[PDB]
RNA sequence: GGUGAAAUUCUUGGAUUUAUUGAAGACUAACUACUGCGAAAGCAUUUGCCAAGGACGUUUUCAUUAAUCAAGAACGAAAGUUAGGGGAUCGAAGAUGAUCAGAUACCGUCGUAGUCUUAACCAUAAACUAUGCCGACUAGGGAUCGGGUGGUGUUUUUUUAAUGACCCACUCGGCACCUUACGAGAAAUCAAAGUCUUUGGGUUCUGGGGGGAGUAUGGUCGCAAGGCUGAAACUUAAAGGAAUUG
């Protein structure tokens, strides 16, 4: 039953604030709204609540995250290369 | 593979699938082997291999989570543990593992 | 038998240098190129210019203490020509001739393993 | 008003062993004085000798070697192994139309701890009677002789430090195994190692540095 | 008020028998139940914190000291990190670079911890309207709104008055001005839309 | 009308090969449709080597010359190196001379 | 005029007939 | 330094040259060819992993399941747009040095965007073989790529082999060239552009003198630039193709 042929949760701000602008909010919010996969029992129970902050419906762990998504890009290049480096301290 | 040999396991031997149950397995020592998922906590993981050396039983650690063992058995659900009752026409038992 | 040193010529179109170092590289001994002796921009890689350059540089070589040399031609490179300039034979010419030693000598012409856009764009240089 | 050459401390530069003859050549300094001596300063540079040029016969007109300075003593400084290069012309030579090229390399650690990466080239060559006028591998002919190659390379270091893999290079030991591994697979020509560059020195050691000294 | 997470890390006592709680601003990653190993002689993951010394160049870290022992000072706001880029390990100083691409060299006794900040991204999105920059403030100090110079009266500021809205004079003001004068651009070498690409050199 | 069998030079069954940069303008032109001239010449010249192996160490010392592959644009292989331009009929002789 | 340079002209006359046109919209 | 020649430019800040190191982004030289692969766009460093494909082999299996296709859909160079990153190189814009009668250029310098990547758009190229697909038939030749068959063939040594590469004959399926021209064309040319007034294998698409014009208008798609669809009034005797001689 399509609602909006595509403001979707934008559409609660109207016609207000321009549309260019909207977008970018749409972005954000469908990323810091949705459910996220739990690394650490596997149930897709990860939510947010206050930016950074992202934990879990069952098992009650809290990981700090990104403002409005749980992995920021920038972290999992970082973890990468914190694993690199300490690659080269045992070998 | 490893997860060919589980698919041989699957539809020619028996098996328990979650916690409880493969505890009911070790203490019987019904349990030939036992598989332990990737992302099972390692108190519950420390607990199985307690319960399995007290029962001679030995341990393959699966390398992936909860939900891709849950395929590898071939069930819909998530499982972080498989007990081996019996082996089929499989050779698990009696390979690398 | 001989002091040795290292020659080193880059002969490009516009320009033709000559300086030999310490085999090492890292201490020179003396350089003079084919601009110095001559002034007419346009003349500043001709071949008689690079003699007289060659010559300048052989007579400070026999009078601080080199009496042989290795020598390096080596063209402009990178993304350039990569094909000697006129005035990087007439040097040789002149240095051996002059009377100094030579000792076997190689081409080190920096050449990539292709890449960085040549200049002049896509329609190259037309006129 | 200076003339830095009516100045210049001066210098002649000693070889390493196992070759010809150990003294190789002459530099220029700047007289030790206090605040600024010709010793701790440079020394360390690096040299590079067509090693036909250090071992008297032309069998080895190609293979340049970087040799780099560690310590001095009295207008005699000595010297180690710290690379081995190609000539231009010899490559330039080398790769001929009308045929395959096969490159290889692999990073790897010796006895004492220098980390070095060698390379390996390889050309195939026309069978004498061959009537077409290519002669190509197969890439899947090129696969195995890499990889062949690479377990070699990888056999042929991690002996006795460069001072032994030198000793194997110097007479293309490497080069022959080679050869010998690669006949099954497919012909082959040239066949050289040649490039090996150091990225990893371990300590200077000054006990173990003196052993090719005498 | 603070754009990252915070993380209470409890730790004991070395010298009674009691818990003792810090503080710390989460790192990227960071959850609940991790432990967290703090000295000279730690590991290299995410989360501990360690001396610029012990860490390779290319480590990434956060709120890191700028004297030994303040207790963290660079790299704090939500996203900001610092990279080490090289050791003296006589006169056992660091480099690195700051967030703001300065680069400063500090004591390798001076500590850092591992990773990045949490809360990345927080400035991406747009506050939208007035309440939401009236609400950010309201746990920050009374910044907010503001009101063009340009629109007070002479008595009010350098850019009050005309019977048109002008600055009238130059807004690059002095570093060697006097309060009261410095409103503006102050001290600014350079001025109007940056052209190119920024990034130190 | 078409000229050229082979068009402008030298491609079935690609479409799209890479472009090469012309040694001359460094004008850009696709590598099967280049022109390519092997330039192997001595180091030395003509009357260098008398003088060379005089004022020179070693017997007879070895000579290396030196080889570079060279790449032109037609229109700067027409403006110089290999083209004359030729007749209808001498057009299609790929000897090379 | 190149038939290239002929149809940028076109293209742009019409982008400005575009603007004129909205003008009345 | 740079050019036909020069100038703008760089140089106690020892430039250019040199040596030793390190950093970043891009790229994949030579090998590279009338050679490969892919529906096309397109695709050359190593290796590992992930799925895929043609040809061949086939005394396997199925048994008409197929050919070609309005609508509909997947992919689609380069530039261009949105949001991050990246931003070494080269470099639309712009500013300059010269040149010129002029020179908004050509050449030189600085160099914004871009060039690279990720998530999205855009859907166009002389996107070319300017040449629809499936099927049959019609003519000689030497090369070559992949598969296969045949050999008391060569070279590899060991103890003969086995292998591997190589040689010769054959046959499939390729990318191509050569010579022919029974035949075709207006010709250039073409093993199809042939088997066509002795006019019919199946099927898709497009064109109907030149301009006007891919313009106007509507519909639709796009953030935009634009894409698809797409007339008419009027004007005009040529426009055009291939070849010949000058
Ligand atoms: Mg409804
Ligand atoms: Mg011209
Ligand atoms: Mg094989
Ligand atoms: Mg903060
Ligand atoms: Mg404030
Ligand atoms: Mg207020
Ligand atoms: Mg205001
Ligand atoms: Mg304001
Ligand atoms: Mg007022
Ligand atoms: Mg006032
Ligand atoms: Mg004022
Ligand atoms: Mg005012
Ligand atoms: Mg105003
Ligand atoms: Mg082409
Ligand atoms: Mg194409
Ligand atoms: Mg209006
Ligand atoms: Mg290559
Ligand atoms: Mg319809
Ligand atoms: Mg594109
Ligand atoms: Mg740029
Ligand atoms: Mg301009
Ligand atoms: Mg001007
Ligand atoms: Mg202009
Ligand atoms: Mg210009
Ligand atoms: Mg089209
Ligand atoms: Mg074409
Ligand atoms: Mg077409
Ligand atoms: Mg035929
Ligand atoms: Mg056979
Ligand atoms: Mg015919
Ligand atoms: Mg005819
Ligand atoms: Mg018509
Ligand atoms: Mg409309
Ligand atoms: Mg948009
Ligand atoms: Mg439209
Ligand atoms: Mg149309
Ligand atoms: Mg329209
Ligand atoms: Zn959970
Ligand atoms: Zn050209």
């Amino acid at each position: 039953a399509k609602r909006t042929k595509k403001v979707g949760i934008t559409g609660k701000y109207g016609v207000r604030y321009g549309s260019s602008l909207r977008r970018q909010v749409k972005k954000l919010e469908i990323q810091q709204h949705a459910r996220y996969d739990c690394s650490f029992c596997g149930k897709k129970t990860v939510k947010r609540g206050a930016a950074g902050i992202w934990t879990c419906s069952c098992c009650k762990k809290t990981v700090a995250g990104g403002a409005y998504t749980v992995s920021t890009a920038a972290a999992a290049t970082v973890r990468s290369t914190i694993r690199r480096l300490r690659e080269m301290v045992e070998a | 593979s490893i997860n060919q040999k589980l698919a041989l396991v699957i539809k020619s031997g028996k098996y328990t699938l979650g916690y409880k149950s493969t505890v009911k397995s070790l203490r019987q020592g019904k349990s030939k082997l036992i598989i332990i998922a990737a992302n099972t906590p390692v108190l519950r993981k420390s607990e199985l291999e307690y319960y399995a050396m007290l029962s001679k039983t030995k341990v393959y650690y699966f390398q992936g989570g909860n939900n891709e063992l849950g395929t590898a058995v071939g069930k819909l659900f998530r499982v972080g543990v498989v007990s081996i009752l019996e082996a089929g026409d499989s050779d698990i038992l009696t390979t690398l593992a | 038998s001989q002091v040795f040193g290292v020659a080193r010529i880059y002969a490009s179109f516009n320009d033709t240098f000559v300086h030999v170092t310490d085999l090492s590289g890292k201490e020179t001994i003396a350089r003079v190129t084919g601009g110095m002796k001559v002034k007419a921009d346009r003349d500043e890689s001709s071949p008689y210019a690079a003699m007289l350059a060659a010559q300048d540089v052989a007579a400070k070589c026999k009078e601080v203490g080199i009496t042989a040399v290795h020598v390096k031609i080596r063209a402009t490179g990178g993304t350039r020509t990569k094909t000697p300039g006129p005035g990087g034979q007439a040097a040789l010419r002149a240095l051996a001739r002059s009377g100094l030693r030579i000792g076997r000598i190689e081409d080190v012409t920096p050449v990539p393993s292709d890449s960085t856009r040549k200049k002049g764009g896509r329609r190259g240089r037309r006129l | 008003v200076v003339d830095p050459f009516t100045r210049k401390e001066w210098f002649d530069i000693k070889a390493p062993s196992t070759f010809e003859n150990r003294n190789v050549g002459k530099t220029l300094v700047n007289k030790s004085t206090g605040l600024k001596s010709a010793s701790d300063a440079l020394k360390g540079r690096v040299v590079e000798v067509c090693l036909a040029d250090l071992q008297g016969s032309e069998d080895h007109s190609f293979r340049k070697i970087k040799l780099r300075v560690d310590e001095v003593q009295g207008k005699n400084l000595l010297t180690n192994f710290h690379g081995m290069d190609f000539t231009t012309d010899k490559l330039r030579s080398m790769v001929r139309k009308w045929q395959t090229l096969i490159e290889a390399n692999v990073t790897v650690k010796t006895s004492d701890d220098y980390v070095l990466r060698i390379f390996a080239i390889a050309f195939t060559r026309k069978q004498a009677n061959q009537v077409k006028r290519h002669s190509y591998a197969q890439s899947s002919h090129i696969r195995a002789i890499r990889k062949v190659i690479s377990e070699i390379l990888t056999k042929e270091v991690q002996g006795s430090t460069l001072a032994q893999l030198t000793s194997k290079l110097i007479p293309e030991v490497i080069n022959k195994e080679i050869e010998n591994a690669t006949k099954d697979i497919f012909p082959l020509q040239n066949i050289h190692v040649r490039k090996v560059k150091l990225l990893k020195q371990p300590k200077f050691d000054v006990g173990a540095l003196m052993a090719l000294h005498g | 008020g603070r754009g990252a997470p915070l993380a209470k890390v409890v730790f004991r006592d070395p010298y009674k028998y009691r818990l003792r709680e810090e503080i710390f601003i989460a790192n990227e990653g960071v959850h609940t139940g991790q432990f967290i190993y703090a000295g000279k002689k730690a590991s290299l993951n995410v989360g501990n914190v360690l001396p610029l010394g012990s860490v390779p160049e290319g480590t990434i870290v956060s709120n890191v000291e700028e004297k030994p022992g303040d207790r963290g000072a660079l790299a704090r706001a939500s996203g900001n990190y610092v990279i080490i880029i090289g050791h003296n390990p006589d006169e056992n100083k660091t480099r690195v670079r700051l967030p703001s691409g300065a680069k400063k060299v500090i004591s390798s006794d001076a500590r850092g911890v591992i990773g990045v900040i949490a809360g990345g991204g927080r400035v991406d999105k747009p506050l939208l309207k007035a309440g939401r920059a009236f609400h950010k403030y309201r746990l920050k100090r009374n910044s907010w709104p503001k009101t063009r110079g340009v629109a007070m009266n002479p008595v009010d500021h350098p850019h009050g008055g005309g019977n048109h809205q002008h600055i009238g004079k130059a807004s690059t003001i002095s570093r060697g001005a006097v309060s009261g004068q410095k409103a503006g651009l102050i001290a600014a070498r350079r001025t109007g839309l940056l052209r190119g690409s920024q990034k130190t050199q | 009308p078409k000229k050229r069998a082979s068009n402008g030079r030298n491609k079935k069954g690609r479409g799209h090969v890479k472009p090469v940069r012309c040694v001359n303008c460094s004008k850009s032109i696709p590598k099967d449709k280049a022109i390519k001239r092997m330039a192997i010449r001595n180091i030395v010249e003509a009357a260098a080597v008398r003088d060379l192996s005089e004022a020179s160490v070693y017997p007879e010392y070895a000579l290396p010359k030196t080889y570079n592959k060279l790449h032109y644009c037609v229109s700067c292989a027409i403006h110089a190196r290999i083209v004359r331009v030729r007749s209808r009929e001498d057009r299609k002789n790929r000897a090379p001379p | 005029m190149r038939a290239k340079w002929r149809k940028k002209r076109t293209r742009r006359l019409k982008r400005k007939r575009r603007k004129v046109r909205a003008r009345s919209k």
